[PDB]
């Protein structure tokens, strides 16, 4: 039984999912991160807490590389 | 007593009378009218009948032939179904009795008036050595851009003396933004 | 000459199919007791000889979960010794042969599968799929 | 009796103890207390069926009237019961069996076995009797 | 038949006409205030590890954070009456222990709300549903009323349509709302 | 696998490019109401599925 | 009125006169007299029938007097708590009324706004025992509905303000043992 | 037993000790025999174990974690020099004047 | 999967064969050690020679007393062997189950107290012995079982 | 005869007393576990202060 299921690892950004586990330090094997904090807050909420100048800083695509595991390719774009 | 075992057994069956059907189980709106002190006095009377009917029906069961079925067999249906009525009326009182107790005790938790090594806890504002400022900004600015600026300048730690900076939006805005997102 | 063809061998082959209760008792961190770390990195004050209330500590604290405790707080430096319990609390609490409905079908997409937490993602209701696709006039 | 604990039987217990999917649980302190409702509905509103067999207490005088008490009424409770509910104050020895509830085939055909009970032949001091006028 | 209850206007696709909008051209439509054009006052709460916050943060005398034009530097004072029970591990561990026991009770026997085996458990044939609840009562009343003549409505032996299966299916179970069902029960037809 | 998914809605009516082998010679009064209501369902059952 | 002599280790006793609010709060205050007045005595020896028939043997059991007790929890600048007949470490509560007692009128109607006030020490409002505490910090607003204020020290405040200045050893206890030599009535 | 005159030194002194680490140490609690049967030989410093005897002084040569901070300290005395003179307040007051006109 | 032990290939593999060992599993045999059982000794082997205390002692939740009616998966193998086999004490008399109708451990009255040699039982807790204590209304306001009509 | 303004305040007493008497029974089980440590942090600045001299 899990009282207080922990929150996702790196959920710290207001309008994009947390990076997948493993990349943050966790279990590999899944590509796409997801955090129920983000998906529940309605869209306007996610657009309230953030200004356009900010989303362009967390939209930010570090395409092949991974922003967290410095020097290694992002593990949501590899074959697995 | 000798005659005490007579309240185990029905009066009519001893007296060969055609037994009379019941009047009716206890109604609910008339039950909650009754305090708890007597809700058991009206319970043992349901009790001392469900015994006084069962001992009859197992007697008619033991001699199915000589006596046949138990006369007025719906009585025992109207005593169990009346027991459940008392069961759900106390369960009503012992709902709010509980819910008012949990509402108190759960505001003594955050009150902190408990302490095992029995005594009065230390004063409330002694432990916190913290000061909080509600800085209000027109536009949003990035968090770490605040932590660099409004943070202390004397302490050589990445936390820069500032325990935790948190941007928030007043609920008058979280709706002033909510509709102007809808009317848009 | 076997023995015991009787009824007890006729129940004990039928009542024992009853599925006992399962509680995912996750592993006990014996050697690394997590709750004895609330006292790590605490300025002892030289008056009451107890831990001073550090307001920062709770921010460098990594709440390691538990079953008999909501979320034990441990300082950040000692977080990695509990790497298995943070992988067992995020887990789904049943042998995933019971929740194989989620892993092979097209629920592979409609579900969070991070470290075997087979929990549904967000999913609009049908009152909304049309509320969001008519308001666009699509 | 099947000893193996079933999952559902706990869930069906909660939904009547406290509205399970809807009403949050009572704090574990209250549940460990004689003020928990099923321990409170018991300490004040018992639910027992001490039925008396009459075939041994009929016109023939008896010093040993026989009862039936639920399987989980021990001896010293049957004393407490008759003492405080039926005013019976003379019980020196109780003698207790346990009987498999009666079984039979209903006219349809399913074996409809009644619940089991517990013959408890109490032994009163001064004999008791019942009269039946025909 | 809710086929006939339909009212047709043009007969073909846009069955019921679509009335005209308000304005001639789109650029004549009043533009609203876009929710990003709002920039309502962001109240950011800073908390130091010192009692000298309010007097310090004003020493800077903020006037802008490149977009801010700070509107007010009020002091929250949220340390007011903080019980020692907020920092004491001996206490907070007693409460956070309590949260678990009252939370594993809510989730531990995780029995699904509904699953299509339930309507196989709670349902039975007629052959067995009666076997699980039958007395000779059901045909004494058939001899009873035929002579005595008391018109009875309800069922003497109370029915159990679940055939005892309710102690294999949790009491909080409920068929979810089925969407776009493949039936004709919604299109109530009376002639075909 | 690959099943010509670019043809599901690209037919001229609702009953086209949907492989339904389960047919019959004479579909009766309510088996025809059941049929027409069926094609559109698995045409809107599919869509709002794929929209959600 | 009532007194109490305080022995700070190797230092002499000193009378602490308590004016018990016997008027507003009877129970918890009369709990203090019976505890200070040395009202419960049970001297026995095993040989002469102490063990055989009576089976009382409750004199190997918390004795229900403040004689020879301690002053354990002393929070400097705040108060000086002490007095327990069950556990030396400050835990556990004993009373005239069994394990403890709650008095509904006597708990809600409490207000700790004077210095030198004398209250009970609770683990919770439903629990009041021999454990008292003498308030040294002047005001105590957070102590309103928690415990009972059944009296105040009327004089001899020198010690409750000299006890408070006694250093804490490692154990959160006073460095030197403050002992309650002998109590009584005034 | 500590004096008073030296006591006020360790209080006002800037750098204070964290002093909770002894608990982080891993526990080997079990039956004393099954715990000590394993140390049948020098299984002591072996396999991630260490006989932790509380140490009051540290060797300063090659001790990374000691030089890893004696520089971090000498980087704290250097930063502390500003706040003494006041070039910190300036260099901090130069941000808000960089972050005001923008 | 024999080698679920602390990996130590060139050293001695402590405990290796001894009772307290790794690489033998958890729900294994060879766990006579773990003889520590919460149930009191006297109810798994009688308080005296005649196997007095022997049986399955269900207990009330509130009662601090511990009984051996477990239903853990590790304990049902012996709780059936009490209900179907019964115990044949080494004194010659068959214990808890000796005849036909196998007992129902879950419909036993609750364990009220450990046995003593001098008397039978030290009744360690009476809070398990229900004493039906409903007042008999012979004073006023008579209450029949069920109510009257309009 | 029901007197809710008098008998519920009798019941709430019994439920609340039933919780407070457990919450401090839980405050034991954590204090018996912790005060064994708080002194191990006190007995380790009694000696630090000693070693400064």
């Amino acid at each position: 039984v899990a009282p207080w299921v922990p929150p996702p690892r790196h959920d710290v950004k207001v309008t994009m999912p947390p990076p997948p586990g493993g990349e943050v330090g966790g279990s590999y094997g899944v590509s796409t991160g997801y955090s129920d904090r983000l998906a529940r807050t309605p869209y306007w909420k996610r657009m309230a807490l953030s200004t356009y100048a900010l989303r362009m800083k967390e939209n930010e695509t570090r395409y092949p590389m991974s922003p967290h595991r410095e020097g290694e390719y992002d593990l949501r774009y590899t074959v697995t | 007593n000798v005659a005490a075992l007579y309240e185990f057994v029905d009066g009519n069956f001893l007296n060969n009378k055609r037994p009379a059907i019941p009047g009716g189980a206890w109604p609910l709106e008339s039950l909650r009218r009754k305090s708890l002190a007597d809700l058991q006095q009206i319970w043992l009377s349901l009790l001392k009948e469900r015994n006084m009917l069962s001992t009859i029906k197992e007697h008619y069961l033991r001699h199915q032939e000589e006596l046949g079925a138990m006369p007025a067999p719906s009585r025992l249906k109207m005593v169990e179904e009346s027991m459940e009525n008392v069961k759900r009326v106390v369960k009503e009182r012992d709902a709010e009795a509980t819910a008012e107790a949990v509402r108190i005790f759960k505001e003594r938790l955050a009150k902190g008036i408990y302490r095992y090594p029995p005594g009065p806890p230390p004063p409330p504002g002694a432990h916190d050595p913290t000061s909080t400022v509600k800085l209000v900004l027109s536009r949003r600015v990035d968090e770490e851009r605040l932590r660099e600026l409004l943070g202390r300048f004397n302490v050589f730690e990445a936390h820069k003396g500032i325990v935790k900076l948190t941007m928030q939006l007043p609920e008058d805005v979280l709706t002033q933004k909510r509709d102007a997102e809808q009317l848009w | 000459f076997k023995q015991g063809q009787g009824m007890f061998s006729h129940q004990l082959k039928r009542i024992l199919n009853k599925k006992s209760l399962h509680k995912y008792n996750w592993d006990p961190l014996h050697m690394y007791d997590p709750r004895k770390l609330v006292h790590a990195n605490r300025y002892v004050d030289h008056d009451t000889y107890e831990e001073k209330y550090d307001p920062h500590w709770e921010h460098n604290a990594h709440l390691v979960p538990d079953q008999q405790f909501y979320n034990i707080p441990v300082p950040k430096e000692y977080k990695d010794a509990y790497w298995w319990r943070d992988l067992q609390a995020r887990r789904v609490q049943c042998p995933t042969e019971w929740v194989h409905f989620r892993m092979h079908t097209k629920d592979k997409l409609k579900y969070d599968f991070q470290d075997l937490a087979f929990r549904k993602k967000f999913e609009y209701s049908y009152e909304d799929v049309v509320a969001n696709a008519k308001d666009m006039c699509s | 009796w099947n000893p193996i604990a079933g999952k559902i039987g706990l869930v069906n217990r909660k939904a009547e103890e406290w509205g399970w999917p809807h009403q949050r649980p009572p704090p574990t302190g209250l549940r460990r207390s004689p003020e928990y409702f099923p321990f409170f509905f018991s300490r004040y509103f018992p639910d027992v069926e001490v039925r008396l067999v009459l075939d041994s207490v009929l016109n023939n005088e008896t010093t040993r009237p026989i009862f039936h008490i639920p399987q989980d009424m021990s001896k010293q409770e049957l004393v407490n019961y008759l003492k405080n509910i039926y005013n019976i104050d003379n019980v020196v020895r109780i003698r207790v069996r346990n009987m498999r509830g009666r079984r039979f085939k209903n006219e349809v055909g399913e074996i409809k076995s009644l619940p089991d009970y517990k013959v408890a032949v109490v032994e009163l001091d001064s004999p008791v009797s019942i009269v039946f006028k025909q | 038949s809710v086929l006939s209850k339909a009212v047709i206007q043009l007969g073909y696709f846009p069955n019921i006409t679509t009335t005209a909008p308000r304005f001639t051209k789109a650029d004549d439509v009043p533009r609203p205030v876009h929710p990003d054009e709002i920039e309502g006052p962001w109240e950011v709460r800073v908390t130091y590890d010192a009692k000298d916050g309010l007097a310090y943060v004003q020493s800077l005398s903020l006037t802008s954070i490149d977009g801010a034009a700070v509107l007010s530097v009020e002091e929250e004072f949220p340390a007011a009456a903080q019980p020692y029970a907020a920092v004491d591990p001996v206490y907070q561990e007693a409460v956070r222990r309590e949260m678990a026991q009252e939370e594993t009770l809510m989730k531990w026997p995780n029995v699904p709300k509904w699953k299509y085996q339930y309507d196989l458990y709670t349902k039975k044939h007629l052959a067995q549903v009666v076997q699980y609840n039958y007395s000779n009562v059901v045909d004494y009343v058939d001899r009873e009323v035929l002579l005595t003549g008391r018109s009875v409505w309800e069922s003497p032996i109370d029915i159990d349509p679940t055939c005892g299966g309710m102690k294999s299916v949790p009491a909080h179970a409920k068929k979810p709302k089925r969407y776009m069902t493949h039936g004709l029960a919604e299109v109530g037809v009376t002639d075909i | 696998g690959f099943t010509m998914k670019y043809k599901r809605g690209t037919g001229l009516w609702d009953e086209d490019h949907v492989n339904d082998f389960d047919a019959n010679k004479y579909l009766s009064a309510r088996s025809t109401m059941r049929w027409y209501y069926g094609m559109e369902r698995l045409q809107t059952r599919n869509n709002m599925n794929a929209r959600r | 009125h009532a007194f109490m002599d305080i022995a700070i280790g190797s230092q002499p006793p000193h009378r602490v006169t308590f004016e018990l609010f016997t008027k507003r709060c009877p129970i918890a205050s009369e709990n203090f007299l019976k505890l200070c007045t040395g009202e419960n005595v049970l001297p026995q020896v095993s040989s002469i029938d102490g063990i055989g028939e009576p089976s009382f043997r409750d004199q190997f059991l918390p004795q229900l007097t403040y004689r020879n007790t301690t002053v354990h929890r002393v929070c400097k600048g705040y108060l000086v708590q002490g007095g327990d007949i069950v556990s030396g470490q400050g835990t556990g509560q004993l009373s005239i009324y069994g394990e403890s007692f709650d008095a509904p009128e006597e708990v809600k109607a409490s207000k700790f706004d004077r210095m030198g006030l004398l209250g009970t020490a609770v683990s919770a409002p439903h629990l009041n025992g021999s454990q008292f505490f003498i308030l040294t910090a002047d005001k105590a607003p957070h102590l309103n509905g928690t415990c009972i204020c059944f009296g105040r020290v009327v004089d001899g405040w020198t010690v409750v303000k000299a006890i408070e200045a006694i250093p804490l050893t490692a154990a959160g206890e006073p460095a030197e043992r403050v002992v309650v030599v002998e109590c009584g009535k005034l | 037993e500590i004096p008073e005159a030296a006591r006020t030194v360790m209080r006002s002194h800037p750098l204070q000790p964290q002093l909770g680490f002894v608990h982080a140490l891993p526990t080997d609690n079990r039956d004393a025999v099954v715990q000590e049967w394993e140390r049948m030989h020098h299984l002591d410093w072996q396999f991630g174990k260490a006989v932790y005897e509380p140490r009051s002084a540290e060797n300063e040569r090659g001790n990374l974690t000691w030089l890893r901070e004696v520089r971090h300290h000498e980087a704290r005395e250097a930063f502390q020099a500003d706040v003494d003179s006041g070039e910190a307040r300036r260099r901090h007051m130069a941000k808000i004047k960089a972050a005001a006109q923008v | 999967v024999f080698h679920n032990a602390p990996s130590v290939y060139p050293f001695t593999k402590p405990f290796h064969d001894t009772p307290y060992d790794q690489d033998r599993g958890r729900f294994d045999k060879t766990k006579n050690i773990l003889r520590e059982n919460k149930w009191p000794a006297w109810m798994d082997h009688g308080a005296d020679g005649t196997g007095f205390g022997i049986g399955l002692n269900r207990t009330h939740p509130l009662s601090k007393l511990r009984g051996n009616l477990r239903r853990n998966p590790s304990e049902i193998p012996r709780v059936l062997n009490m209900m179907i086999q019964g115990v044949w004490h080494k004194s010659g008399n068959k214990l808890y189950f000796r005849g036909g109708k196998p007992p129902n451990p879950s419909t036993h009255p609750y364990l009220t107290g450990e046995p003593c040699p001098v008397y039978g039982w030290k009744v360690t807790d009476p809070g398990v012995i229900r004493e039906f204590n409903l007042p008999q209304p012979e004073d006023k306001t008579r209450y029949k079982p069920y109510v009257a009509l309009q | 005869t029901y007197d809710r303004e008098k008998e519920m305040p009798l019941l709430v007493v019994r439920r609340l007393q039933a919780m407070e008497n457990y919450f401090v029974d839980s405050l034991q089980k954590s204090h018996e576990y912790h005060k064994a440590l708080q002194m191990r942090n006190a007995q380790d600045m009694q000696t630090f202060q000693k070693d400064v001299l």
